[PDB]
């Protein structure tokens, strides 16, 4: 299966909403956010 | 005019080892420090 | 030449919970430490 754009609080999810950068995978020290593989909000917002 | 199914997976509560743990983004996020920042227990993301 | 009506809305007064509280743009702002700051009241927003 496919991994994608989940988190593990608000907080790390904010910055991925300001950056945008869901494809790549950060991790904070006990949180992490991991990145997805197909943009599909980006395949939606291009058609 | 036909369906895909994409199966998709993803965590929660996996506990990163302190012992070995680390941060990169110290700029951009800043937790207020209450344990229930500091240990993962449920998974945010995003809908349709 | 018609004309819409657009309905709008938005909080005030919610306490986001300190307890998970966080910060994203940390270098950007610093409140002065008061507790007037550390509680929302009230809600700004730009006119026409």
């Amino acid at each position: 299966a496919l991994p994608l754009h989940c988190s593990s609080n608000q907080a790390l999810l904010e910055s991925r909403s300001k950056t945008g950068n869901t494809q790549i995978s950060e991790t904070h020290y006990c949180n992490y956010a991991i990145g997805e593989t197909i943009p599909l909000q980006l395949i939606i917002e291009s058609s | 005019e036909q369906s895909l199914q994409l199966t998709f997976f993803f965590p929660l509560g996996i506990y990163i080892p302190t012992e070995t743990g680390f941060s990169t983004m110290e700029t951009r996020v800043k937790l207020n420090d209450t344990m229930e920042n500091n240990l993962p227990t449920s998974v945010f993301f995003h809908n349709k």
